[PDB]
C-alpha cells in the first residue's frame, strides 16, 4: 500500500494558528483545518495541519521547525462526548463522533498540554424516516452514505504547494558586540536587515557575523524550504513565483453503503365506518406519512414521539399510510352503513344518509317541496270547487240547499 | 496515451526520467507544469515508486 | 377476427372477456396487467451540491504594496489589506510598523464529496405509458410487454394486440424535476446563471465531470485580525445543505392516483388513472366450431349468496341440460356483475356453481352460459366488515344500492301527488261543468 | 203615469240608497230576509240596522248577501221564478222580456241607478239590475234573477258597462 501512501510522503507537517489552545491562543501543531461531517452513522473526517500514518498508527507533527512523532492512541478528541479515532491518511484523520458545536483534538507529550478547539458544527445525521442518536442494535438495512474507510484513488483533488518563507527570531543571535545569524544543519537562509542601508542577504549553512545592526530586532532571519510541500492554507505566507506545484488526491471519500435503521413498534388499527384509528407508541421519534389514494392526496406528515392516537378517514379510493421504516399499508373501504335498508322508514333515511350525506338531504328536501306543494294545491281547487259549487245556491233568497251538493260539499 | 514534460522533450507520463527517492527537489518542478494535463495521476503514479 | 375493449388501468386485479364469433364457440380471454409504468423524456440541466471555499495563501511583503491579479475563479473575491504586521510561530513576519500590505483571496469550488452526494436538476415532458400484460387468449398464457401507443403490435402464434392509447394525459411530474438521493422532488429550480445564494442553486455545474460552475455564494473577505496570518471571510451558508433541511416528503409520499415514484429510470409505476383500450386479430386456427363443444338447453340460475362486498360476495348455482361434457366460457356481458370464473366445465348434466361479485343491493343482471342466456335474481345483503385490504373489484352503478322499499317511499310519495292533483283537476272541472249546465236554461 | 207611483209606492220603505259624500250611487235589496248589495257601488248604507252587518261576498256573480233579522223579514219584497215573455214594470216605466234579455228602450240610463229590482204586475221581483250595454235603438241588460232548481243566473251581454 505504499503506492496510494507515497504521496504524501513527498509533503511535509507544519504549524498553524488556533484559537483556543488550552491557554488563550497560539500556534498549534494540530490547527484543524476542515471538519467534514455528511456521513450518516457518525462519521467525520477532519483534516489537520500534522499528517497520519508516516508507521502503522501514528501522528506526525511540525515542533517549531522540527519535527516529531507520537502514537496515535494518545491522541484524543471529542466534540460534546469523546470520540473516537479510527484511521488517518496524511492531512485527513477519520473519526466517529456525536453531535457537537465544535471539535477539541488533544495531546499531551511531556507534561505539556497541546490542544486545538474550533467552533464547527459536527452533525449526526440518521437514516430513514426514525431519528435517532446512537444506532440500534438491530433492524433493516437501507442505502446510506458514509466516509469510505479505506484511502482509494477517487475524482478529489487538493493543492499541495511550495511553503513560504518562515521567519525565525531563535536563529538571530548575539556576539561580544554583533549579531549573529546562525542557520541550523545543512540549512540555507536568507537575512534582512534595516539598520544601515538595506541589505538582502543569503546563507547556505554560513554561521556569518554582521558587523554592523547592534541590536536583535534590526534583523529578521528567514528560513528555506525547497524540497517539501504543505496545504494550501490561509495560515501561511506563499513564496515568490506563481508555481502550485502540483496536487493530491484525499482519503475517505463519501460511498454507498448500508447501515441499520430502527424499526417502529407496530400500530394497533382499529376500524370504523369510513375511519381507521391507530394507536401509536414510539420508542424514539418517529414520522407518520399518509395519503389518499385518490385525485386529491391530501397528504399528511407528522413527526411523532410521544404516545398519540390518529383518527383518520378512508374512503372507498382508499388510504395508505406510512409507518417509520415499515413498508406501506393501504386499506379500502366498503360500504357498511348504520341502517336497514329493506324496511322502517326511519331507518333506511339513516342508511341511505350515512351512505350519501348530501344526495339524502337534497332528495328528502325536494320532495317534500312537491309533496307539500301538490297537496296545498289540491286543498286549493278543492275550496275553489266548493265556493263554486254554493256560490248560485246561497244568493238565492229561499236559501235551501239540494241532497247531492249538501253532504258532499258540507253544506249546512 | 498521454506526454508529460519536464523540458522541451516529450515522454509517456508512466516512465519518468526522475524519481522523488533519488531527487527530491526537481520532483516538485516535474509536476508543476504538468497539473493541466490529463496525465498528471498516470505521473505521480510513476513517481510515487521506482 | 377484429376484437377491441376496454380494460380499467388498474394492476392486480384481472379482467375476463369472450370473443363471440357467431358460429364458432366462444374464446375466454383473461389479462392481468402485472405493472403500468409512466416514463417521461428526461432532460439534465444542471447539478448541484455543497460548496467549498478555498482560501488562497496570503501574499505579505513587508514595506512595500501588492498589486490584486484576476483569476477568473468562480464568485472569485479579491481584495488587499495595508497596515498589517503578521506574526509566525518564531516570532514577527515583517520588520515595518507601517507599510505593509497583504493580499486575501477567495474563490468557490466543489465540494470533494460531490460524485456521491449531489442533485440533479431536470425536465419533463411526453410521458410513454409502459406495461407488463399476462394475457391469457385461449388456456394459453403469455407474459408480454407492450406499449400503449397507437402502433406496435405484439405477435405471438398468430394473435396480435394493441393496446390504445390512454384516455388521459396526466402525470405526477411536473415541470422540473430534482432528483436527489434516490427520492425524486417536484421542485421550481432557478436557470443556469440564476443561482442565488442561500437557496437550491447557489452552486450549479452542468455534469457531475464538467469543468465550467457558476457559483453565486454572497462571498466578502473582511480584514484580518491584528496580529495574525489568515484570511477571513463571510458568505452565505450553503443552498444545498438549506434544500436538504426544508424538504417537502418526496413524490413516492405525496403523489395522487397511488404512484409509485421509482428512481434508476424515472417512472412512476402503478397508477390507477384511466382506461387503457385494446384490441385483437385473431387467427381463424385457434376457434372450434360449436358442435364440437358442448352445446347446451333449459338452464336455470338462482343465487345462493350474494354479498354486496369488494371482493367475491356472491355466489349462484346454474342448473343447466346439456349435450356433451366438456369446458365453455362464462361472462356477464352487463356491469352488473363481474364473474370469478370465465371458464365451467360441464358434464351431461348436473349444476354449476359460478362466483360473482356486485353493487347491487337488488341484482338483476343476464349472464352468458356456454352460447345461452339465463337471468340471475336475488337479494344481496351488506358486508360487516369496515375496511378491507383489497381494492374494489367491480364497477359502480348509480341506483345500484336502491331498496325496492326505497322506490316505494319514492313512488308512493311522488306519483300519488301528480294522482291527487290530477284528481283536483277532474273534479275541478267536473265542478266548473256542471255549474255552467245548471246556468243554459235562465 | 200610474206604474212609476205603484213603484214609489212598493219601494218605499224597503229601498235603501247608498250614500258616498252625499252622493247616491246604488240601491240595496232587501228580498227573502237576504240583503243584495253589488260589488262597484261603493259607500255607506243610508239604513242603521243593515250597515252594522256583514256581508258575504260573491265576485263572480257581483253580489254581497247578508242575513237580514227576524223582526223585518215580514217586511220585504216577494220573489218568484215563474216568467213569462212580454212586459214588466220598472222604476222608469216598462222593461220587455223577450227571449230572456231584459231591454229597455233609450234615453234613460246613466251612473247611479243600480240595483233596482224588477217588478211584475203582481208586485214580485223578477230580476235586480246591475248594468246596461246600448244596443242600437234599445239598451240590454246585465242582470241577476233565478230558475225552477234554485241556481242564480247572472246574464251578461257583450261589453256591458257598469252602472
Amino acid at each position: 500500500t505504499e503506492e496510494l501512501f507515497n504521496e504524501y510522503k513527498l509533503t511535509r507537517p507544519y504549524m498553524a494558528r488556533c484559537i483556543r489552545c488550552a491557554v488563550g491562543s497560539c500556534h498549534s501543531p494540530i490547527a484543524i483545518e476542515a471538519v467534514k461531517s455528511d456521513g450518516h452513522d457518525g462519521y467525520v473526517r477532519l483534516q489537520t495541519s500534522s499528517q497520519y500514518g508516516l508507521k502503522g498508527r501514528t501522528m506526525r507533527y511540525d515542533m517549531h521547525g522540527t519535527i516529531k512523532e507520537i502514537p496515535l492512541h494518545q491522541v484524543s478528541l471529542y466534540t460534546s462526548r469523546p470520540c473516537h479515532i479510527v484511521d488517518g491518511h496524511g492531512y485527513f484523520l477519520l473519526a466517529r463522533c456525536p453531535a457537537g458545536d465544535s471539535i477539541t483534538m488533544e495531546f499531551k507529550k511531556d507534561s505539556v498540554r497541546h490542544s486545538c478547539s474550533v467552533p464547527y458544527e459536527v452533525k449526526f445525521n440518521p437514516v430513514g424516516r426514525e431519528l435517532y442518536t446512537h444506532p440500534p442494535e438491530h433492524g433493516v438495512e437501507q442505502a446510506c452514505q458514509v466516509y469510505a474507510h479505506d484511502a482509494q484513488n477517487r475524482g478529489a483533488y487538493v493543492e499541495m504547494h511550495l511553503p513560504g518563507s518562515e521567519v525565525d527570531s531563535s536563529l538571530v543571535s548575539l556576539s561580544g558586540s554583533s549579531v549573529t545569524v546562525t542557520p541550523p544543519d545543512g540549512t540555507s537562509a536568507l537575512v534582512e536587515c534595516e539598520c544601515g542601508g538595506t541589505k538582502i542577504s543569503e546563507t547556505i549553512n554560513k554561521t556569518k557575523q554582521f558587523s554592523q545592526c547592534t541590536k536583535k530586532e534590526q534583523c529578521r532571519a528567514y528560513r528555506l524550504q525547497n524540497d517539501k510541500w504543505v496545504y494550501n492554507s490561509d495560515k501561511l505566507p506563499k513564496a515568490a513565483g506563481a508555481t502550485l506545484k502540483g496536487k493530491l488526491h484525499v482519503p475517505f471519500l463519501l460511498a454507498d453503503g448500508k447501515c441499520t435503521v430502527p424499526l417502529a413498534p407496530e400500530p394497533m388499527i382499529t376500524f370504523g365506518f369510513r375511519s381507521v384509528s391507530l394507536k401509536l407508541h414510539p420508542k424514539n421519534p418517529t414520522y407518520l406519512i399518509t395519503r389518499q389514494l385518490a385525485d386529491e392526496p391530501h397528504y399528511t406528515h407528522e413527526l411523532i414521539s410521544e404516545p398519540a392516537v390518529r383518527n383518520f378517514t378512508v374512503t372507498e379510493k382508499g388510504w395508505e399510510f406510512v409507518w417509520g421504516n415499515h413498508p406501506p399499508k393501504r386499506f379500502w373501504a366498503q360500504e357498511t352503513a348504520p341502517g336497514n335498508p329493506h324496511g322502517l322508514p326511519h331507518e333506511v333515511i339513516t342508511h341511505y344518509y350515512h351512505r350519501y350525506p348530501m344526495s339524502t338531504i337534497l332528495g328528502l328536501s325536494i320532495c317534500a317541496a312537491i309533496a307539500t306543494v301538490s297537496v296545498a294545491a289540491s286543498t286549493w281547487l278543492f275550496c275553489r270547487s266548493r265556493v263554486a259549487c254554493l256560490t248560485p245556491y246561497r244568493l238565492t233568497p229561499n236559501a235551501r240547499i239540494p241532497f247531492c251538493l249538501a253532504v258532499l260539499c258540507c253544506a249546512r | 496515451t498521454t506526454m508529460c514534460l519536464l523540458a522541451n522533450v516529450t515522454f509517456p507520463c508512466a516512465q519518468p526520467p526522475i524519481c522523488y527517492d533519488r531527487k527530491p527537489a526537481e520532483t516538485l518542478a516535474m509536476l508543476s507544469v504538468n497539473v493541466d494535463n490529463p496525465g498528471y495521476d498516470e505521473l505521480l503514479e510513476a513517481a510515487v515508486k521506482c | 377476427y377484429e376484437h377491441a375493449t376496454t380494460m380499467p388501468s388498474q394492476a392486480g386485479i384481472s379482467y375476463n372477456t369472450i370473443v363471440n364469433r357467431a358460429g364458432y364457440a366462444p374464446l375466454p380471454i383473461s389479462i392481468t396487467p402485472t405493472k403500468i409504468k409512466l416514463i417521461p423524456t428526461v432532460n439534465l440541466e444542471y447539478v448541484t451540491c455543497h460548496y467549498k471555499t478555498g482560501m488562497d495563501s496570503p501574499a505579505i511583503k513587508c514595506c512595500g504594496s501588492q498589486e490584486c491579479t484576476p483569476t477568473y475563479r468562480p464568485d472569485e473575491q479579491c481584495k488587499v489589506f495595508t497596515g498589517v504586521y503578521p506574526f509566525m510561530w518564531g516570532g514577527a513576519y515583517c520588520f515595518c510598523d507601517t507599510e505593509n500590505t497583504q493580499v486575501s483571496k477567495a474563490y468557490v469550488m466543489k465540494s470533494d464529496d460531490c460524485l456521491a452526494d449531489h442533485a440533479e436538476a431536470y425536465k419533463a415532458h411526453t410521458a410513454s405509458v409502459q406495461a407488463f400484460l399476462n394475457i391469457t387468449v385461449g388456456e394459453h398464457s403469455i407474459v408480454t410487454t407492450v406499449y400503449v401507443n397507437g402502433e406496435t403490435p405484439v405477435n405471438f402464434n398468430g394473435v396480435k394486440i394493441t393496446a390504445g392509447p390512454l384516455s388521459t394525459a396526466w402525470t405526477p411530474f411536473d415541470r422540473k424535476i430534482v432528483q436527489y438521493a434516490g427520492e425524486i422532488y417536484n421542485y421550481d429550480f432557478p436557470e443556469y446563471g440564476a443561482g442565488q445564494p442561500g437557496a437550491f442553486g447557489d452552486i450549479q455545474s452542468r455534469t457531475v465531470s464538467s469543468s465550467d460552475l457558476y457559483a453565486n455564494t454572497n462571498l466578502v473577505l473582511q480584514r484580518p485580525k491584528a496580529g495574525a496570518i489568515h484570511v477571513p471571510y463571510t458568505q452565505a451558508p450553503s443552498g444545498f445543505e438549506q434544500w436538504k433541511k426544508d424538504k417537502a416528503p418526496s413524490l413516492k409520499f405525496t403523489a395522487p392516483f397511488g404512484c409509485e415514484i421509482y428512481t434508476n429510470p424515472i417512472r412512476a409505476e402503478n397508477c390507477a388513472v384511466g382506461s387503457i383500450p385494446l384490441a385483437f386479430d385473431i387467427p381463424d386456427a385457434l376457434f372450434t366450431r360449436v358442435s364440437e363443444t358442448p352445446t347446451l338447453s333449459a338452464a336455470e340460475c338462482t343465487l345462493n349468496e350474494c354479498v354486496y362486498s369488494s371482493d367475491f360476495g356472491g355466489i349462484a348455482t346454474v342448473k343447466y341440460s346439456a349435450s356433451k361434457s366438456g369446458k365453455c366460457a362464462v361472462h356477464v356481458p352487463s356491469g352488473t356483475a363481474t364473474l370469478k370464473e370465465a371458464a365451467v366445465e360441464l358434464t351431461e348434466q348436473g349444476s354449476a356453481t359460478i362466483h360473482f361479485s356486485t353493487a347491487n343491493i337488488h341484482p338483476e343482471f343476464r349472464l352468458q352460459i356456454c352460447t345461452s342466456y339465463v337471468t340471475c335474481k336475488g337479494d344481496c345483503h351488506p358486508p360487516k366488515d369496515h375496511i378491507v385490504t383489497h381494492p374494489q373489484y367491480h364497477a359502480q352503478t348509480f341506483t345500484a344500492a336502491v331498496s325496492k322499499t326505497a322506490w316505494t317511499w319514492l313512488t308512493s310519495l311522488l306519483g300519488g301527488s301528480a294522482v291527487i292533483i290530477i284528481i283536483g283537476l277532474v273534479l275541478a272541472t267536473i265542478v266548473a261543468m256542471y255549474v255552467l249546465t245548471n246556468q243554459k236554461h235562465n | 203615469g200610474k206604474r212609476q207611483r205603484m213603484v214609489m209606492k212598493l219601494e218605499s220603505d224597503k229601498t235603501f240608497p247608498i250614500m258616498l259624500e252625499g252622493k247616491i250611487n246604488g240601491y240595496a235589496c232587501v228580498v227573502g230576509g237576504k240583503l243584495f248589495r253589488p260589488m262597484h257601488v261603493e259607500g255607506k248604507i243610508d239604513n242603521d240596522v243593515l250597515a252594522a252587518l256583514k256581508t258575504k261576498k260573491a265576485s263572480k256573480y257581483d253580489l254581497e248577501y247578508a242575513d237580514v233579522p227576524q223582526n223585518m223579514r215580514a217586511d220585504t219584497f216577494k220573489y218568484t221564478h215563474e216568467k213569462p215573455q212580454g212586459y214588466y214594470s220598472w222604476h222608469h216605466g216598462a222593461v220587455q222580456y223577450e227571449n230572456g234579455r231584459f231591454t229597455v228602450p233609450k234615453g234613460v240610463g246613466a251612473k247611479g241607478d243600480s240595483g233596482r229590482p224588477i217588478l211584475d204586475n203582481q208586485g214580485r221581483v223578477v230580476a235586480i239590475v246591475l248594468g246596461g250595454v246600448n244596443e242600437g235603438s234599445r239598451t240590454a241588460l246585465s242582470v241577476v234573477m233565478w230558475n225552477e232548481k234554485g241556481v242564480t243566473v247572472k246574464y251578461t251581454p257583450e261589453n256591458c258597462e257598469q252602472w
